[PDB]
Protein backbone atom coordinates (compact mmCIF):
# COMPACT_ATOMS: atom_id res chain seq x y z
CA UNK A 1 0.00 0.00 0.00
CA UNK A 2 1.62 3.61 -1.32
CA UNK A 3 1.73 6.77 1.00
CA UNK A 4 -0.29 9.69 0.17
CA UNK A 5 2.55 12.16 0.23
CA UNK A 6 1.59 15.81 -0.33
CA UNK A 7 4.73 17.66 2.29
CA UNK A 8 6.59 20.43 0.14
CA UNK A 9 10.17 20.52 0.99
CA UNK B 1 27.14 16.56 -7.80
CA UNK B 2 27.86 13.09 -6.83
CA UNK B 3 28.21 10.97 -10.69
CA UNK B 4 28.96 7.22 -10.48
CA UNK B 5 30.11 4.99 -13.16
CA UNK B 6 28.00 1.87 -13.48
CA UNK B 7 29.21 -1.72 -12.88
CA UNK B 8 28.28 -3.91 -15.76
CA UNK B 9 27.58 -7.56 -15.33
CA UNK B 10 26.55 -9.35 -18.62
CA UNK B 11 25.90 -13.44 -17.92
CA UNK B 12 23.07 -15.70 -18.95
CA UNK B 13 20.25 -16.48 -16.66
CA UNK B 14 21.35 -20.81 -16.90
CA UNK B 15 25.06 -21.79 -17.73
CA UNK B 16 25.16 -22.01 -21.41
CA UNK B 17 24.34 -24.92 -23.41
CA UNK B 18 24.67 -24.73 -27.63
CA UNK B 19 21.44 -24.99 -28.67
CA UNK B 20 19.29 -24.94 -25.50
CA UNK B 21 16.60 -21.76 -24.73
CA UNK B 22 18.33 -19.45 -22.35
CA UNK B 23 18.20 -15.81 -21.68
CA UNK B 24 21.12 -13.31 -21.75
CA UNK B 25 21.15 -10.27 -19.35
CA UNK B 26 23.33 -7.17 -18.67
CA UNK B 27 22.75 -5.91 -14.99
CA UNK B 28 24.02 -2.32 -14.51
CA UNK B 29 24.16 -1.09 -11.06
CA UNK B 30 25.45 1.51 -8.70
CA UNK B 31 25.25 4.30 -11.07
CA UNK B 32 23.98 7.51 -11.29
CA UNK B 33 22.84 9.92 -12.31
CA UNK B 34 19.62 7.48 -13.71
CA UNK B 35 19.95 8.37 -17.26
CA UNK B 36 21.72 5.62 -19.13
CA UNK B 37 21.72 3.72 -22.62
CA UNK B 38 22.15 -0.21 -22.42
CA UNK B 39 22.00 -2.34 -25.44
CA UNK B 40 23.27 -6.60 -25.87
CA UNK B 41 24.96 -7.22 -28.58
CA UNK B 42 25.02 -10.26 -31.00
CA UNK B 43 28.32 -10.40 -33.10
CA UNK B 44 28.56 -6.64 -32.91
CA UNK B 45 25.46 -6.01 -33.34
CA UNK B 46 22.19 -4.30 -31.48
CA UNK B 47 19.90 -6.66 -30.95
CA UNK B 48 16.58 -5.30 -31.31
CA UNK B 49 13.70 -7.18 -28.55
CA UNK B 50 15.75 -6.30 -25.54
CA UNK B 51 13.10 -6.00 -22.56
CA UNK B 52 14.15 -4.14 -19.22
CA UNK B 53 13.54 -4.22 -15.65
CA UNK B 54 11.44 -1.05 -14.06
CA UNK B 55 13.96 1.72 -12.55
CA UNK B 56 15.10 0.85 -9.21
CA UNK B 57 17.67 1.46 -6.40
CA UNK B 58 19.59 0.25 -3.35
CA UNK B 59 20.16 1.76 -0.34
CA UNK B 60 23.00 3.76 -1.06
CA UNK B 61 20.56 5.46 -3.41
CA UNK B 62 22.67 4.19 -6.24
CA UNK B 63 20.20 2.88 -9.19
CA UNK B 64 20.19 -0.46 -11.05
CA UNK B 65 18.77 -2.06 -14.17
CA UNK B 66 18.19 -5.32 -15.69
CA UNK B 67 18.44 -5.97 -19.10
CA UNK B 68 17.32 -9.07 -21.04
CA UNK B 69 16.33 -11.14 -24.24
CA UNK B 70 15.72 -14.67 -24.45
CA UNK B 71 18.33 -16.14 -26.71
CA UNK B 72 19.55 -19.43 -27.87
CA UNK B 73 23.59 -20.02 -27.47
CA UNK B 74 25.60 -21.74 -30.40
CA UNK B 75 29.24 -22.13 -30.92
CA UNK B 76 29.67 -19.26 -33.36
CA UNK B 77 28.31 -16.51 -31.51
CA UNK B 78 29.63 -14.19 -29.42
CA UNK B 79 27.94 -11.79 -27.62
CA UNK B 80 28.23 -8.41 -25.58
CA UNK B 81 26.78 -5.73 -23.29
CA UNK B 82 27.65 -1.93 -24.65
CA UNK B 83 26.75 0.82 -21.41
CA UNK B 84 26.49 4.44 -22.48
CA UNK B 85 26.46 6.78 -19.82
CA UNK B 86 27.91 10.23 -18.99
CA UNK B 87 30.62 9.02 -16.35
CA UNK B 88 31.92 6.73 -19.44
CA UNK B 89 33.93 9.02 -21.74
CA UNK B 90 33.87 6.14 -24.14
CA UNK B 91 30.39 3.12 -24.15
CA UNK B 92 32.09 0.44 -22.22
CA UNK B 93 31.12 -2.75 -24.30
CA UNK B 94 32.00 -5.96 -22.05
CA UNK B 95 31.93 -9.33 -23.56
CA UNK B 96 29.76 -12.73 -22.27
CA UNK B 97 31.96 -15.11 -20.79
CA UNK B 98 29.77 -18.35 -19.95
CA UNK B 99 32.05 -18.25 -16.66
CA UNK B 100 31.04 -14.91 -15.52
CA UNK C 1 11.72 -14.53 9.53
CA UNK C 2 11.73 -10.46 9.07
CA UNK C 3 9.84 -8.95 6.27
CA UNK C 4 10.14 -5.48 4.72
CA UNK C 5 7.98 -3.47 2.31
CA UNK C 6 9.60 -0.84 0.05
CA UNK C 7 8.08 1.96 -2.47
CA UNK C 8 11.66 3.27 -4.44
CA UNK C 9 10.21 6.68 -6.35
CA UNK C 10 12.60 8.37 -8.69
CA UNK C 11 11.59 11.79 -9.99
CA UNK C 12 14.41 13.40 -12.74
CA UNK C 13 13.92 16.97 -14.20
CA UNK C 14 14.54 17.19 -18.01
CA UNK C 15 13.94 20.72 -18.99
CA UNK C 16 12.77 22.06 -22.15
CA UNK C 17 11.52 18.51 -22.80
CA UNK C 18 8.53 18.40 -20.67
CA UNK C 19 7.69 17.82 -17.05
CA UNK C 20 10.10 15.45 -14.71
CA UNK C 21 9.65 12.12 -15.77
CA UNK C 22 8.91 9.87 -11.94
CA UNK C 23 9.10 6.30 -11.72
CA UNK C 24 7.69 4.09 -8.42
CA UNK C 25 8.22 0.59 -7.61
CA UNK C 26 7.32 -1.38 -4.74
CA UNK C 27 8.79 -4.36 -3.51
CA UNK C 28 7.93 -6.82 -0.48
CA UNK C 29 11.49 -8.18 0.65
CA UNK C 30 13.34 -8.91 -2.56
CA UNK C 31 10.23 -9.05 -4.93
CA UNK C 32 9.16 -6.31 -7.01
CA UNK C 33 5.09 -6.54 -7.05
CA UNK C 34 3.72 -3.05 -8.68
CA UNK C 35 5.22 -0.19 -10.67
CA UNK C 36 4.23 3.31 -11.89
CA UNK C 37 5.72 4.68 -14.66
CA UNK C 38 4.60 8.84 -15.73
CA UNK C 39 5.48 8.73 -19.26
CA UNK C 40 3.45 5.14 -19.82
CA UNK C 41 0.23 5.42 -21.63
CA UNK C 42 -1.94 3.75 -18.68
CA UNK C 43 -1.16 6.11 -15.75
CA UNK C 44 -2.25 3.40 -13.39
CA UNK C 45 -0.42 1.67 -10.73
CA UNK C 46 0.11 -2.04 -12.43
CA UNK C 47 0.61 -5.19 -11.37
CA UNK C 48 4.17 -6.85 -11.73
CA UNK C 49 3.85 -10.00 -9.53
CA UNK C 50 1.21 -12.51 -9.88
CA UNK C 51 -0.31 -12.62 -6.27
CA UNK C 52 -1.22 -8.80 -6.56
CA UNK C 53 -3.08 -9.48 -9.15
CA UNK C 54 -6.08 -10.53 -6.87
CA UNK C 55 -6.63 -7.27 -5.68
CA UNK C 56 -9.66 -5.59 -6.87
CA UNK C 57 -10.30 -2.74 -8.49
CA UNK C 58 -10.52 -0.21 -5.69
CA UNK C 59 -6.98 -1.21 -5.01
CA UNK C 60 -5.95 -0.10 -8.21
CA UNK C 61 -7.48 2.95 -8.22
CA UNK C 62 -6.81 4.23 -4.88
CA UNK C 63 -2.99 2.96 -5.43
CA UNK C 64 -2.74 4.77 -8.65
CA UNK C 65 -4.53 8.10 -7.07
CA UNK C 66 -2.17 7.84 -4.20
CA UNK C 67 1.47 7.22 -6.69
CA UNK C 68 0.24 10.19 -9.33
CA UNK C 69 -0.45 12.77 -5.80
CA UNK C 70 3.30 11.62 -4.69
CA UNK C 71 4.52 11.91 -8.60
CA UNK C 72 2.79 15.57 -8.59
CA UNK C 73 4.50 16.55 -4.93
CA UNK C 74 7.92 15.36 -5.62
CA UNK C 75 7.70 17.29 -8.94
CA UNK C 76 7.35 20.36 -7.10
CA UNK C 77 10.14 19.30 -4.44
CA UNK C 78 12.19 19.37 -7.45
CA UNK C 79 11.48 23.19 -8.02
CA UNK C 80 11.99 23.91 -4.31
CA UNK C 81 14.99 21.98 -4.10
CA UNK C 82 16.49 23.67 -6.73
CA UNK C 83 15.26 27.21 -5.52
CA UNK C 84 17.43 25.80 -2.17
CA UNK C 85 20.35 25.43 -3.64
CA UNK C 86 20.78 28.22 -5.91
CA UNK C 87 20.61 25.98 -9.08
CA UNK C 88 19.95 27.14 -12.55
CA UNK C 89 16.57 25.65 -14.51
CA UNK C 90 19.04 24.93 -17.20
CA UNK C 91 20.21 20.86 -15.62
CA UNK C 92 18.60 17.65 -15.25
CA UNK C 93 18.37 17.05 -11.36
CA UNK C 94 17.02 13.57 -9.58
CA UNK C 95 15.10 13.26 -6.59
CA UNK C 96 14.67 10.12 -5.23
CA UNK C 97 12.47 8.94 -2.06
CA UNK C 98 12.51 5.62 -0.07
CA UNK C 99 9.50 4.91 2.13
CA UNK C 100 8.13 1.79 3.64
CA UNK C 101 8.53 -0.64 6.90
CA UNK C 102 10.28 -3.89 8.46
CA UNK C 103 8.53 -6.19 10.77
CA UNK C 104 9.61 -8.86 12.76
CA UNK C 105 8.98 -12.76 12.39
CA UNK C 106 5.39 -12.27 14.29
CA UNK C 107 4.46 -9.68 11.68
CA UNK C 108 4.72 -6.68 14.41
CA UNK C 109 5.99 -2.69 13.33
CA UNK C 110 10.08 -2.82 13.96
CA UNK C 111 11.03 -0.11 11.72
CA UNK C 112 9.15 2.62 9.29
CA UNK C 113 11.61 4.36 6.54
CA UNK C 114 10.45 7.81 4.83
CA UNK C 115 13.48 9.34 3.09
CA UNK C 116 14.81 11.87 0.21
CA UNK C 117 17.72 12.35 -1.78
CA UNK C 118 18.52 15.11 -4.23
CA UNK C 119 21.21 14.31 -6.80
CA UNK C 120 22.08 11.45 -5.66
CA UNK C 121 23.17 11.97 -1.90
CA UNK C 122 20.72 12.14 1.47
CA UNK C 123 18.69 15.01 1.69
CA UNK C 124 16.29 14.32 4.69
CA UNK C 125 15.69 10.66 6.72
CA UNK C 126 13.41 10.27 8.78
CA UNK C 127 15.00 8.67 11.94
CA UNK C 128 13.97 6.06 13.80
CA UNK C 129 11.96 7.60 16.69
CA UNK C 130 9.49 8.85 13.90
CA UNK C 131 9.46 12.45 15.31
CA UNK C 132 13.05 13.80 14.22
CA UNK C 133 14.35 14.43 11.26
CA UNK C 134 18.39 14.10 9.73
CA UNK C 135 19.46 16.80 7.40
CA UNK C 136 22.26 15.89 5.18
CA UNK C 137 23.66 20.19 4.82
CA UNK C 138 22.06 23.37 5.15
CA UNK C 139 19.29 23.07 2.23
CA UNK C 140 18.05 20.07 3.98
CA UNK C 141 17.94 21.69 7.04
CA UNK C 142 15.52 24.44 6.04
CA UNK C 143 13.31 21.78 5.22
CA UNK C 144 13.84 19.80 8.70
CA UNK C 145 12.73 23.06 10.09
CA UNK C 146 9.61 23.33 8.29
CA UNK C 147 8.78 19.76 8.61
CA UNK C 148 9.83 20.09 12.64
CA UNK C 149 7.50 22.88 13.19
CA UNK C 150 4.34 21.09 11.27
CA UNK C 151 5.31 17.61 12.91
CA UNK C 152 5.50 15.89 9.20
CA UNK C 153 6.63 13.06 11.24
CA UNK C 154 3.78 12.16 13.22
CA UNK C 155 1.34 12.50 10.81
CA UNK C 156 3.13 9.70 8.83
CA UNK C 157 2.91 7.19 12.05
CA UNK C 158 -0.57 6.04 11.19
CA UNK C 159 0.65 4.78 7.83
CA UNK C 160 4.26 3.45 8.88
CA UNK C 161 3.45 1.59 11.73
CA UNK C 162 -0.26 0.66 10.74
CA UNK C 163 -1.21 0.38 6.99
CA UNK C 164 2.13 0.11 6.11
CA UNK C 165 2.05 -3.28 8.39
CA UNK C 166 -1.31 -4.53 7.46
CA UNK C 167 -0.20 -4.35 3.79
CA UNK C 168 2.99 -5.88 4.26
CA UNK C 169 1.28 -8.67 6.07
CA UNK C 170 -1.72 -9.13 3.75
CA UNK C 171 0.83 -9.42 1.11
CA UNK C 172 2.69 -11.89 2.94
CA UNK C 173 -0.15 -14.33 3.03
CA UNK C 174 -1.57 -13.28 -0.13
CA UNK C 175 1.93 -14.53 -1.76
CA UNK C 176 2.88 -16.98 0.46
CA UNK C 177 4.09 -19.02 -1.98
CA UNK C 178 6.27 -16.83 -3.21
CA UNK C 179 7.23 -14.42 -0.34
CA UNK C 180 7.74 -17.28 2.44
CA UNK C 181 9.41 -19.40 0.24
CA UNK C 182 13.16 -20.24 0.87
CA UNK C 183 15.27 -21.68 -2.26
CA UNK C 184 18.97 -22.42 -1.25
CA UNK C 185 21.98 -21.51 -3.70
CA UNK C 186 22.19 -24.77 -6.11
CA UNK C 187 26.26 -24.50 -5.90
CA UNK C 188 29.38 -25.48 -8.44
CA UNK C 189 32.70 -24.57 -8.95
CA UNK C 190 35.08 -23.91 -12.35
CA UNK C 191 38.78 -24.20 -12.41
CA UNK C 192 40.83 -22.22 -15.56
CA UNK C 193 44.08 -22.31 -15.09
CA UNK C 194 45.56 -18.84 -16.37
CA UNK C 195 49.38 -19.60 -16.63
CA UNK C 196 51.61 -22.34 -16.06
CA UNK C 197 51.88 -21.86 -12.22
CA UNK C 198 48.43 -20.12 -11.25
CA UNK C 199 44.64 -20.85 -11.35
CA UNK C 200 41.23 -19.45 -11.12
CA UNK C 201 38.63 -21.08 -8.51
CA UNK C 202 35.18 -19.64 -8.94
CA UNK C 203 32.53 -20.67 -6.87
CA UNK C 204 28.94 -19.89 -8.11
CA UNK C 205 25.64 -19.73 -6.11
CA UNK C 206 22.80 -19.64 -8.21
CA UNK C 207 19.16 -19.69 -8.00
CA UNK C 208 18.36 -18.44 -4.70
CA UNK C 209 16.12 -16.60 -2.69
CA UNK C 210 16.26 -14.14 -0.83
CA UNK C 211 18.97 -12.28 -1.72
CA UNK C 212 20.99 -12.13 0.94
CA UNK C 213 23.81 -14.69 0.64
CA UNK C 214 27.42 -14.62 2.14
CA UNK C 215 30.15 -16.46 -0.62
CA UNK C 216 34.16 -16.67 1.29
CA UNK C 217 37.29 -18.11 0.03
CA UNK C 218 39.64 -20.04 2.77
CA UNK C 219 42.70 -20.98 2.79
CA UNK C 220 43.99 -23.68 5.27
CA UNK C 221 41.10 -22.13 7.43
CA UNK C 222 42.03 -18.57 7.14
CA UNK C 223 39.50 -16.18 5.12
CA UNK C 224 41.16 -14.28 1.59
CA UNK C 225 39.18 -10.98 2.06
CA UNK C 226 41.63 -9.41 -0.01
CA UNK C 227 42.23 -11.68 -2.85
CA UNK C 228 38.77 -12.59 -3.51
CA UNK C 229 37.17 -11.20 -6.04
CA UNK C 230 33.43 -11.10 -5.65
CA UNK C 231 30.72 -9.79 -7.79
CA UNK C 232 27.47 -8.23 -6.56
CA UNK C 233 24.49 -10.21 -5.75
CA UNK C 234 22.75 -10.14 -9.34
CA UNK C 235 19.33 -11.17 -10.39
CA UNK C 236 18.45 -14.00 -12.70
CA UNK C 237 15.38 -12.52 -14.31
CA UNK C 238 13.30 -15.70 -13.31
CA UNK C 239 12.97 -14.03 -9.55
CA UNK C 240 15.82 -15.60 -8.33
CA UNK C 241 19.48 -14.66 -7.78
CA UNK C 242 23.35 -15.50 -8.18
CA UNK C 243 26.51 -14.96 -6.87
CA UNK C 244 30.15 -15.67 -6.92
CA UNK C 245 33.27 -15.55 -5.85
CA UNK C 246 37.37 -16.09 -7.33
CA UNK C 247 40.42 -16.56 -6.12
CA UNK C 248 43.74 -16.86 -7.92
CA UNK C 249 45.10 -20.15 -6.82
CA UNK C 250 48.65 -21.46 -7.15
CA UNK C 251 48.31 -24.66 -9.53
CA UNK C 252 49.11 -27.90 -7.20
CA UNK C 253 47.41 -26.06 -4.42
CA UNK C 254 43.37 -26.08 -5.57
CA UNK C 255 43.13 -28.60 -2.14
CA UNK C 256 44.24 -25.37 0.32
CA UNK C 257 41.05 -23.59 -0.56
CA UNK C 258 37.59 -23.84 0.68
CA UNK C 259 34.67 -21.69 -0.33
CA UNK C 260 32.21 -21.30 1.80
CA UNK C 261 28.23 -20.10 1.41
CA UNK C 262 26.07 -19.12 4.07
CA UNK C 263 22.09 -18.66 2.88
CA UNK C 264 19.13 -18.48 5.51
CA UNK C 265 17.85 -21.33 2.97
CA UNK C 266 20.87 -23.87 3.92
CA UNK C 267 20.11 -25.85 7.12
CA UNK C 268 24.35 -25.50 7.08
CA UNK C 269 26.58 -23.58 5.89
CA UNK C 270 28.18 -24.97 2.85
CA UNK C 271 32.04 -25.62 2.19
CA UNK C 272 33.13 -27.10 -0.95
CA UNK C 273 36.63 -27.54 -2.55
CA UNK C 274 38.11 -28.19 -6.03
Amino acid sequence: NYNYQYRLF
Amino acid sequence: MIQRTPKIQVYSRHPAENGKSNFLNCYVSGFHPSDIEVDLLKNGERIEKVEHSDLSFSKDWSFYLLYYTEFTPTEKDEYACRVNHVTLSQPKIVKWDRDM
Amino acid sequence: GSHSMRYFSTSVSRPGRGEPRFIAVGYVDDTQFVRFDSDAASQRMEPRAPWIEQEGPEYWDEETGKVKAHSQTDRENLRIALRYYNQSEAGSHTLQMMFGCDVGSDGRFLRGYHQYAYDGKDYIALKEDLRSWTAADMAAQITKRKWEAAHVAEQQRAYLEGTCVDGLRRYLENGKETLQRTDPPKTHMTHHPISDHEATLRCWALGFYPAEITLTWQRDGEDQTQDTELVETRPAGDGTFQKWAAVVVPSGEEQRYTCHVQHEGLPKPLTLRW
